[PDB]
C-alpha cells in the first residue's frame, strides 16, 4: 500500500544509469516521471513527449 | 572462413580506434585547439586570419567565429566548435575561455587515467566539484539591484569596457561604451525589465573611420529614392512635428486580381472605356495620400513610370523596391501600423519620424536612408564606419559581443568581477574540500582545481607577468583576506584590485564558463571505441 508517484521514480532513475544524467539524474528524474502522468493511463503515446 | 571477411560495409575507410592510446589522442587533440586560441584570451589576446574556400577573409579572435566556418577532421575538435557555439548563442561572450577550460579538464584527468582510475570515476568528480564552485562564488556575489537607475547606468559602463578591450575597438573604451549602454536603456521598462534584443538593429558601412559611428535611432535603408529631384531632407511645416510615414505593401500599379485572368475587350467602344478607367485610378490612388496627410510611401515593388512622377508634383517623397522584413522594422519605431490596402489608409496607421534626410557616401555611388527620432523610440540601430571591410566587421561582432554583455545584466544584476578574480576564487574552494573528504576523489577535486588556475597563469603569461609569481600571490590574499577582488592584472597597473579598475563581468557569463566544459568532458571521457568513416 505505497505510494504511485514514489513507485515511477526508483523506476526512472534506473534507466538513467550508463547515461550523462547518472549524476544529474536528481533534476532530470523529477521531469520525466511528471510526463507521464500528463498522459492517459489508458492510452500512452511516444509522439507526444517528442 | 575464407580470405574476404565482411561484416560492417565499408570496412577500409572507417578505422576502431581503442584503448589507452586513444584516450591519450584525444586529450592531446584538444588541447592543441585551445593552444591556438591560448593567446588570444585577455585584452593582450591577438586575432587571427580566417580564409574561406570562396576567398573571402576574416579576422577575428572571438573563439565562436575562430572555431565556425573552419574545416576539421577530428570529431573531438568538431564538438569544441559546438563548444564556443553554445556559449556565444545564449551569453555572448566568453567563448575563448571556455575552450581554454574544456582542455584544461582533460589536460588534468589525463594523468589521472595512467594511475589506475576509471575515466568515469575522474568526471564524477568534477560534477560534485563544479556545484562547490558556484556555491561559493554566489555567496560572495554583489547584487547592484539595490540601487536606482542613476548608478545602475554607470554599472552597465564596467561591464561593457572589459568586453570590448579584447577587441580592435578597444582604441578608445569610453567613447564606444555609450552607444552599447544607451542603446538598451531605450527598450528597458525600468521594472521586470527585458532586453528584447529583436528591437536592437546593427547595420554596418565600410568607409571613412571608426571615430565617426555614431548611436542614431531610427532604421537604415539603402534603397535610393524613387526619383532623383525629390529634396534630400525631409521637414514638417507648422506644427504636427511628425511627417505622417505611411507604409504599404501594396505599390502603385494597374489592379490585377493574383489568379489567371483574361480581359475580352470588344472593338473600339468598351478599348476607350477602359482607357478612362486606368487615368482614374491614378487620380484615385494620389487623392488617398493627400486625404491621410502622409508624405513618404514605401512599397515592396517599384513603382510605375507614370506614378514616380504623380508624387512628385504633390511634394510627396517615396522610396520603391523596400525588403519585407525592413517595412515591418519601419513602423515599430515610428508608432504606425502597415496600410494593406488603400482603402483603409487612416491617419491612425501614419508613423512619424523627426528628420528624415538622404547620406551619401564619397565618390561611389549610393543613398542612405536615415530616420532619426526626436524622443525615446521603442527601437536603435547602429551606425558603424571603418577603415577596411573587416574592420568593420570586427567592429561589429565587438559591439555584439558588448550587447550580449548588458543584456545579462538586465535579468540578471548579480555580476561577479573578472580577470583572474573568480578563477581562482572558485579553485581554492575545491581544494579546501578535497583535503577533508579525503577517499578516492580528493585526485579529482585538486585537478577540477588546477584546471581552473589555467585561466589566471593564461592572461598572466599573454601580459609578460610570471605565472608562478602571479598565482602565488593570488593564493595569498585569497586565503588570507576575505576579500576576492584581487584578480590578474593584465594592463600592468600597480594595483592588483579589479574592484578599483572598473572590471566587472556577469555572473550568468562565467558561471556557463564552468558548466559547458563540465559536462563536455565527462563524454569525451566516455568515448572509447572511435569509428572514422573516410570521405
Amino acid at each position: 500500500k505505497s505510494s504511485g508517484r514514489e513507485l515511477l521514480e526508483r523506476c526512472a532513475r534506473t534507466a538513467m544509469s550508463s547515461k550523462l544524467i547518472h549524476n544529474n539524474a536528481d533534476f532530470f528524474v523529477k521531469m520525466c516521471v511528471d510526463a507521464v502522468l500528463s498522459l492517459d493511463r489508458n492510452d500512452l503515446d511516444d509522439k507526444l513527449i517528442g | 572462413m575464407g580470405r574476404p571477411f565482411i561484416i560492417v560495409k565499408d570496412q577500409g575507410n572507417k578505422k576502431r580506434q581503442h584503448g589507452l592510446e586513444a584516450k591519450k589522442s584525444h586529450i592531446l587533440a584538444a588541447r592543441s585547439v585551445a593552444s591556438i586560441i591560448k593567446t588570444s584570451l585577455g585584452p593582450r589576446g591577438l586575432d587571427k586570419i580566417l580564409i574561406s574556400p570562396d576567398g573571402e577573409i576574416t579576422i577575428t579572435n572571438d573563439g565562436a567565429t575562430i572555431l565556425s566556418q573552419m574545416e576539421l577532421d577530428n570529431e573531438i575538435a568538431k564538438l569544441l566548435v559546438q563548444l564556443s557555439k553554445s556559449q556565444d548563442d545564449e551569453i555572448g561572450d566568453g567563448t575563448t575561455g571556455v575552450v581554454v577550460l574544456a582542455s584544461a579538464l582533460l589536460d588534468q584527468a589525463l594523468e589521472l587515467i595512467q594511475k589506475g582510475i576509471h575515466p568515469i570515476k575522474i568526471a564524477n568528480g568534477f560534477d560534485e566539484a563544479a556545484k562547490l564552485a558556484i556555491s561559493k562564488l554566489e555567496e560572495t556575489c554583489d547584487d547592484i539591484s539595490a540601487s536606482n537607475d542613476e548608478l545602475f547606468r554607470d554599472f552597465l559602463l564596467r561591464a561593457a569596457k572589459t568586453s570590448l578591450g579584447s577587441k580592435i575597438v578597444s582604441k578608445d573604451h569610453d567613447r564606444f561604451a555609450e552607444m552599447a549602454v544607451e542603446a538598451v536603456i531605450n527598450v528597458m521598462d525600468k521594472d521586470r525589465k527585458d532586453v528584447d534584443f529583436d528591437l536592437i538593429k546593427m547595420q554596418g558601412r565600410v568607409g571613412g573611420s571608426i571615430s565617426d559611428s555614431k548611436l542614431i535611432n531610427g532604421v537604415i535603408l539603402d534603397k535610393d529614392f524613387s526619383h532623383p529631384q525629390m529634396p534630400k531632407c525631409v521637414l514638417p511645416k507648422e506644427g504636427s512635428d511628425g511627417v505622417k510615414l505611411a507604409i504599404l505593401t501594396c505599390p502603385f500599379e494597374p489592379p490585377k486580381p493574383k489568379t489567371k485572368h483574361k480581359l475580352d475587350i470588344s472593338s473600339v467602344e468598351e478599348y476607350q472605356k477602359l482607357q478612362t478607367y486606368e487615368q482614374d485610378k491614378f487620380k484615385e490612388m494620389i487623392d488617398d495620400v493627400k486625404k491621410a496627410g502622409a508624405d513618404v510611401v514605401i512599397c515592396q515593388w517599384g513603382f510605375d513610370d507614370e506614378a514616380n512622377h504623380l508624387l512628385l508634383q504633390n511634394d510627396l517623397p517615396a522610396v520603391r523596391w523596400v525588403g519585407g522584413q525592413e517595412l515591418e522594422h519601419i513602423a515599430i519605431s515610428t508608432n504606425g501600423r502597415i496600410v494593406p490596402r488603400f482603402q483603409d489608409l487612416s491617419k491612425d496607421k501614419l508613423g512619424t519620424c523627426s528628420r528624415i534626410y538622404e547620406q551619401e557616401f564619397g565618390t561611389t555611388k549610393d543613398r542612405m536612408l536615415i530616420i532619426e527620432q526626436s524622443k525615446e523610440t521603442k527601437t536603435v540601430t547602429c551606425f558603424v564606419r571603418g577603415s577596411n571591410k573587416m574592420i568593420v566587421d570586427e567592429a561589429e561582432r565587438a559591439l555584439h559581443d558588448s550587447l550580449c554583455v548588458v543584456r545579462n545584466l538586465v535579468k540578471d544584476s548579480r555580476v561577479v568581477y573578472g580577470g583572474g578574480a573568480a578563477e581562482v576564487t572558485m579553485s581554492l574552494a575545491v581544494s579546501e574540500e578535497a583535503d577533508k573528504q579525503r577517499g578516492i576523489d580528493q585526485y579529482a577535486f585538486r585537478g577540477f582545481a588546477q584546471a581552473l588556475d589555467t585561466i589566471p597563469m593564461t592572461l598572466a603569461e599573454n601580459s609578460g607577468l610570471d605565472p608562478i609569481g602571479t598565482l602565488s600571490t593570488l593564493k595569498s590574499k585569497q586565503l588570507k583576506e576575505k576579500i576576492s577582488n584581487i584578480g590578474v592584472d593584465c594592463l600592468g597597473y600597480g594595483s592588483n584590485d579589479m574592484k578599483e579598475l572598473f572590471v566587472v563581468d556577469p555572473f550568468i557569463g562565467k558561471k556557463q564558463q564552468i558548466l559547458l566544459a563540465t559536462q563536455l568532458c565527462r563524454m569525451i571521457l566516455k568515448i572509447d571505441n572511435v569509428i572514422i568513416s573516410g570521405k
